[PDB]
């Protein structure tokens, strides 16, 4: 409500300020078009009467009104009207805080008049208000108050000479001189009818009354321009615009007691401020050599007026005012005038710096405001401020040092010359301190020429005075930097900014926190603090290892405190993570950093927690850190496991990437099934055309993922044409190891045959020619706990490459070889039990005997046993060697986790654990069941002979296997299409065939029993149970209904066998072989399968006719709805004939080659599920 | 509010019972008149909660796939095509055995007839 | 089983962890290459179990009218025309939020140039 008001009145009131302004523009002749180019209007006046459109200036306005122009040729139109804007917000706020504070001299509110709404209480109070601000003018006044009109610019009149009073003390916003703003006036802004009325009603009382309004102003007041620049990258347009918003106070204090309030404390034992601190973090034990130099370069007092504080991104000003708390605590301690405290603080204790005009301004008015409420003798003498930085520096010369009355020329033009670019440069603009002290001087002589001499000599030093006192302010060379860098993203991405931090340095210049965070290390001097707060990415990337053993060798360690997520409450903030640390710029080798770690806790928890000060970790060194590569320091992290870390060795080169390829995969990489076998390698020897690739896909471990299939013609002609990359044409087709460059959940190493192909995806390891280690021994401890925790701790952001791999550690053994092939053989055993894998060689539930249900005992017994087994080697193998040494426990479950399908979890979900699972899984073994029969019936597999039997292309040699004898337990179909109906008037009708095959394998004595049991197997979770019908009749249901959805679920929409038919009513569908499919299938499948259908069709429709109308009644209802149902199903199949017949006219030719994904485009609308395969809907001729 | 637990068996038991009062109260006495008897009968019976027309599909005794293709409305939403699917189903069970309850009130008013008196 | 608590929220987490993983694996680098990875994703979303469709379709988050014609099945089935709703709903919500992904992608592989070394 509060804080949501100003949002929400921001936009509409900063529309209404520039529609106001470039309507004043245009009414006084300034006039922008869409382009930009100017429109000033002529300044033809006849004399004494400016003719401009309804508005008479007068003449000693034109030559002002020249200098916007001017302005105009200095700075673009959009910039000077939103300075204007800014300016009159600023001072109205302004006022209507001084009126409401009621700290006038006369005590009575400007713009609001109590008991009056929109008014004004100085209407009544006339001469009262006239005598206090402006007496030459009263009577005059007096006169307009006999009047009891003219509410015109007479009260902006007053207005102005109420800010020429407070120009005595407060000059940086209220100048007494005539403004540029003077001659902009907007139109009736005294009007009850104006903006004033409605700033006036919006905010209300009881938010004046907060002391952030100010950083609210600041900050939610910009929102809207953010929101809108957030589009597009900023490149030297919105650098300020776009980093702005507030800092917490109780994090401002805790990085302010640490900067100055510990080097006071530390500077001499004696100071009573012990029990003043509530942050303060004592350190408890230290080596005595660092103690003892700490002793000897600690002097025993300083004086207190040789603070010196340094706030680069000041903002609102939170900070400053802390600090000029803290400063006057200290002067209390010490004893001093509560008067003229303030006063020494401001000249020589307090200083900051920004790159916006407004933080600066709101800034210097916080503390101002602060300043009266504390000092009774400020705003009657006045003092210098410093709070504006970066102004843009002019070019006029033999003007500004004519007036000097004249070393210093040659410094003051370099320095002018240094101004000119200083807007998208930032802070990070340093001068050399050799120049400073005089340059100070010349500041004292701009103070000798300030109010000495005519108006020229004021008008010079006041134009010289603000870039001497910046660079005076930017070289005081600071002993405590306490500020937050701005967070930058992909639009803090600039080519001129990426040339600046080429020209400086480039160790850091990947992003702007780090130039900064850099900056201010370079600007604190010896035995300085620095105290900072950042995001956490950058202690855990590549690029900033060199950054950080730069900073463990040029500095040391203090107290880090780790925020974490969690934070500002958790809203937006998609990376919330962020530190905070103190740095003492004194070089310590053996120094004790104290760490707390008060990572995902919600505001209010971490507040408790630093209170209470829990979770300290004292207990590591400075150089230990170097051990590990990188330098990831970590505070959880043990003295034995890095101690242990370097004590054995690591892999070398013997990991190598993967190859590339720029693109068009599509037609390349293609699955394995939908190619013929005597183009494969891996199968029937003698072309290669196709080989295996590995590409890395979920979690598996020593086993699996064999999915993928490449083009390799020629040892590589077609692809090298492209040429991508063509990595390490030297190691393929060998033996190794392989993992997952991809972060998907933890990290596993793959066996890896012969005869294959590694890709960028998957990275593959091999032996040297002779080296002492193994492969499986390699394998053996990749997979070890031990390996999994130290690649977490190593990349947290799961981005396992080549780089990061060649430093994991490797121990030698030798019961690990035979445990990694006993593993290894599990795992194959496992995954080769599919159809899906080209080493199936038969169903698991046919090699029993018995019972149907006895098989099915058995095959879980075996995956029970197969799981029991693997869970015991894993076992040994993690307490065989362990390092034999210290360990933690189980990081996460998924370290823990077995990878098997025989493995529920692994299978199911790991999340949802349930006793539907025991009916599930049953259901799916018996769905496979039946897609082996299938299987049979095409020609696939075999009931004699194990593996793939037919799988060419073309129906070419069919006959040859068909006569030798290959099928002869369960003879194959001969045409290769198989019909789908909900009658048995076809001899190929599937659920026959089915029957048959359950008999032929199971005997014919209990086949009732046989069929029951599927029957209620399928209705558990494949299908919905019925009221009452037999087994055959729900397979056929089970067939006709929910098996395509499985099969193209199976085969991962890659179908083998094709689905034809008819549309809406099931009226005719059959099942295509992929691989028997030649040109003269479609005109079989019309002769021979549709004609005699639509015969039947006719012969039984004209059949019901006559049996309703005889013996017609209460049966009526039920009888002559298949009478209703006939008369759909001709019409349907005679229109999918003459579909049909129109195809088969042509004679197409399809080649496996191309792929399913292409060639099921070429029958328009007679296949099924056209637009779910191919991704477009399909075309009818 | 979200969560109901409505069967297909609750609804059938008021269709029946919807259908024998509207059997009494119109004094039908041939066959064909049953069809509207019927109809209506099904008209009070399909509920209009959506949790309710959910949790009934998910029951037991209601299968999942039009007869007819002529009964499937023309709309898109997808609950018309829930509750035709569901007034179908109830038409059909009720048919099913309808001739009773005439026959059952045939006999009654022809024993209490009184000789048309 | 039948009583199955599935809700929309869960469906929508796993079809973006799904996205997330085929934009990592493919390495699209366009904006207007989305629609094939979109597609994948929503595909492999939606569930099979009959009851868990039910408890979805309950649940809150997806609305129950159609929004294209177009994506209407041609069938006498009531499984398909919800899962099809599900299929729309999800590819809304999914391409509502699909830059932020793509981008930070992008300015993630950006920073491992090594130079081509
Ligand atoms: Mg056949």
């Amino acid at each position: 409500m509060n804080t949501n008001n100003i949002k929400k009145y921001a936009p509409q009131a900063r529309n209404d300020f520039r529609d106001a302004v470039i309507q004043k523009l245009t009414t006084l002749g300034i006039a922008a078009d869409k382009k930009g180019n100017l429109q000033i209007a002529e300044a033809e006046t006849i004399g004494e009467t400016v003719r401009y459109g309804q508005f008479d200036y007068p003449l000693s306005t034109l030559p002002r009104r020249e200098r916007l122009v001017k302005r105009a040729r200095e700075q673009g139109f959009e910039v000077l009207v939103e300075h204007c804007a800014y300016t009159w917000f600023n001072r109205l706020c302004a006022i209507r805080y001084m009126e409401l504070h009621g700290y006038l001299d006369h005590g009575f509110r400007m713009l609001s008049h109590p008991e009056t709404p929109t008014a004004f209480e100085v209407l009544d109070h006339v001469p009262e208000v006239a005598e206090a601000l402006l007496p030459e003018s009263k009577a005059q006044l007096v006169e307009m108050k006999l009047s009891g009109n003219q509410d015109e610019a007479l009260y902006r009149e007053l207005l102005l000479g109420q800010c020429h009073a407070l120009h005595h003390a407060m000059p940086f916003l209220f100048e007494a001189v005539d403004d540029e703003a003077e001659l902009l006036l907007p139109d009736n802004l005294t009007r009850t009818d104006s903006i004033l009325r409605g700033l006036v009603d919006d905010i209300p009382e009881e938010d004046w009354e907060q002391v952030e309004v100010i950083g609210w102003l600041y900050q939610f007041y910009i929102s809207e321009k953010k929101d809108a620049v957030i589009g597009k990258v900023v490149k030297s347009e919105d650098i300020p615009a776009a980093t702005q918003l507030f800092t917490p106070n109780w994090i401002v204090q805790y990085l302010v007691q640490n900067s100055v309030g510990r080097q006071w404390l530390q500077t001499y034992p004696d100071s009573p401020l012990k029990d003043k601190m509530e942050y303060y973090i004592e350190p408890a034990e230290q080596t005595p050599e660092v103690q003892a130099q700490l002793a000897a370069i600690t002097p025993a007092s300083i004086e207190p007026e040789s603070i010196k504080v340094l706030d680069p991104a000041c903002g609102s000003g939170h900070i400053l005012t802390e600090a000029y708390n803290v400063l006057k605590a200290i002067y209390e301690e010490r004893g001093y005038r509560t008067r003229d405290i303030p006063q020494l603080i401001l000249e020589n204790n307090i200083f900051g710096l920004d790159i916006d005009d407004r933080a600066a301004q709101l800034s210097g008015f916080a503390m101002l405001m602060l300043a009266r409420q504390d000092d009774r003798r400020i705003l009657g003498r006045g003092v210098r401020l410093n709070i504006v930085s970066l102004q843009e520096s002019k070019l006029d010369i033999a003007e500004v040092w004519t007036k000097l009355n004249f070393a210093e020329y040659k410094l003051l033009m370099r320095t002018l010359a240094l101004f000119t670019s200083a807007k998208t440069l930032g802070s990070l603009i340093q001068v050399p301190q050799e120049d400073e002290a005089a340059l100070k001087a010349f500041l004292e002589r701009l103070y000798r020429l300030a109010v000495e001499g005519d108006i020229q000599q004021k008008e010079a030093a006041a134009e010289l005075i603000p870039y001497i006192q910046q660079a005076w302010i930017l070289a005081q060379r600071y002993d405590a930097v306490v500020a937050n860098p701005p967070y930058m993203g992909g639009k803090g991405m600039n080519g001129d900014l990426k040339e600046f931090a080429k020209k400086q340095f480039p160790d850091s210049k990947s992003d702007l926190f780090a130039m900064f965070m850099q900056h201010a290390f370079s600007l604190l001097k010896e035995n300085g603090f620095n105290a900072q707060v950042n995001m956490q990415s950058w202690m855990f990337l590549s690029s900033y290892e060199a950054l950080r053993g730069w900073l463990l060798d040029n500095k040391t360690f203090i107290t880090m405190a780790h925020l974490g997520a969690r934070a500002f409450g958790q809203i937006s903030g998609e990376v919330v993570q962020t530190t905070a640390w103190v740095i003492k710029n004194n070089h310590s080798g053996f120094y004790k950093p104290v760490f707390f770690r008060l990572v995902d806790d919600n505001e209010e928890h971490k507040k408790n927690n630093l209170l209470n000060r829990m979770n300290c970790f004292k207990n590591t060194l400075q150089n230990d850190f170097k051990k590990i590569p990188g330098s990831p320091i970590a505070y959880w992290a043990t003295l034995a496991f890095i101690n242990s870390f370097l004590k054995l060795p690591a892999l070398g080169t013997r990991a190598v990437k993967g190859l590339d390829t720029n693109g068009s995969i599509d037609v390349f990489l293609r699955r394995w099934p939908e190619v013929s076998i005597n183009s494969f390698d891996a199968l029937g020897k003698g072309n290669s055309k196709w080989f295996p690739i590995a590409k890395g896909g979920e979690l598996r471990k020593w086993f699996g993922n064999h999915e993928y299939i490449i083009n390799y013609e020629n040892d590589g002609i077609e692809l090298r044409k492209n040429k991508a990359n063509l990595r390490n044409k030297d190691m393929y087709f060998q033996e190794g190891g392989t993992w997952t460059v991809v972060s998907t959940t933890g990290f596993s190493m793959r066996y890896m045959p012969k005869g294959f192909l590694f890709d960028q995806g998957g990275s593959a390891v091999f032996c040297e020619n002779n080296d002492e280690l193994s492969i499986y021994n390699i394998l053996a401890c990749m997979n070890s706990k031990y390996i999994n925790y130290s690649a977490s701790l190593i990349c947290p952001t799961l981005n396992f490459t080549t780089g990061d791999v060649r430093k994991f550690p490797v121990i030698k053994n030798n019961h690990l070889e035979d445990l990694a092939k006993k593993a290894i053989e599990i795992s194959k055993a496992d995954w080769n039990q599919f159809e899906t894998s080209w080493e199936f060689s038969k169903n698991k539930l046919i090699e029993h005997k018995g019972n149907v249900a006895y098989s099915y005992a058995s095959y879980c017994n075996f995956q029970d046993k197969l799981y029991e087994q693997l869970v015991n080697i894993e076992k040994n193998i993690n307490n065989i060697i362990e390092e034999i040494l210290g360990f933690k426990i189980e990081t996460t479950e998924n370290s823990e986790l077995i990878t098997l399908n025989s493995n529920k979890i692994y299978r199911y979900g790991q999340s949802e654990t349930n006793d539907t699972f025991l009916n599930r899984h049953r259901s799916d073994t018996i769905s496979e069941l039946i897609s082996y029969s299938v299987g049979c019936q095409m020609g696939r597999y075999s009931l004699d002979r194990e593996g793939l039997v037919y799988a060419h292309e073309g129906n070419k040699g069919f006959a040859e296997l068909a006569a030798e004898g290959a099928y002869k337990t369960f003879p194959a179909d001969n045409d290769g299409i198989l019909p789908l109906m909900d009658d048995e008037w076809f001899e190929d009708d599937v659920t026959s065939r089915v029957k048959e095959f359950v008999r032929t394998v199971w005997g014919e004595e209990h086949l009732q029993e046989n069929l029951e049991f599927i029957a209620e197997s399928l209705c558990l979770y494949a299908i919905k149970p019925k009221k009452g019908e037999s087994a055959l009749e729900t397979i056929r249901r089970y067939l006709s209904t929910q098996f395509w959805k499985d099969h193209m679920k199976m085969y991962k929409k890659r179908p083998i066998y094709w689905l034809f038919s008819s549309g809406k009513e099931k009226a005719f569908e059959c099942l295509v072989y992929l691989h028997r499919y030649n040109d003269a299938t479609l005109s079989r499948m019309r002769t021979e399968y549709v004609v005699p259908l639509l015969a039947r069709y006719q012969a039984n429709i004209d059949r019901l006719n006559d049996q309703l109308d005889e013996a017609s009644g209460g049966e009526a209802t039920r009888l002559k709805r298949e009478r209703d149902s006939l008369i759909k199903k001709f019409s349907e199949l005679r229109s999918y004939d003459d579909r049909l017949r129109h195809y088969a006219d042509m004679r197409i030719s399809i080649d496996l080659d191309d792929g399913v994904k292409v060639n099921y485009g070429k029958f328009g609308d007679l296949l099924a599920d056209v637009k779910a395969i191919t991704g477009n809907a399909p075309e009818a001729i | 509010m979200a969560m109901s637990n409505m069967t297909y068996n609750n609804v059938f038991d008021h269709a029946y019972e919807m259908l024998k009062e509207n059997i009494r109260y119109d004094d039908i006495r041939d066959t064909d008149d049953l069809h509207d008897a019927i109809h209506m009968a099904a008209d009070n019976a399909v509920p209009h909660y959506y949790a309710d027309i959910f949790s009934v599909m998910a029951s037991e005794g209601i299968d999942l796939e039009f007869e007819d293709s002529g009964l499937m409305p023309d709309t898109k939403d997808v609950i018309r095509i829930l509750q035709a699917r569901i007034y179908e189903q109830l038409t059909i069970d009720l048919w099913e055995d309808a001739e009773d309850l005439l026959n059952e009130y045939l006999e009654e008013v022809e024993e209490y007839e009184e000789d048309e008196e």
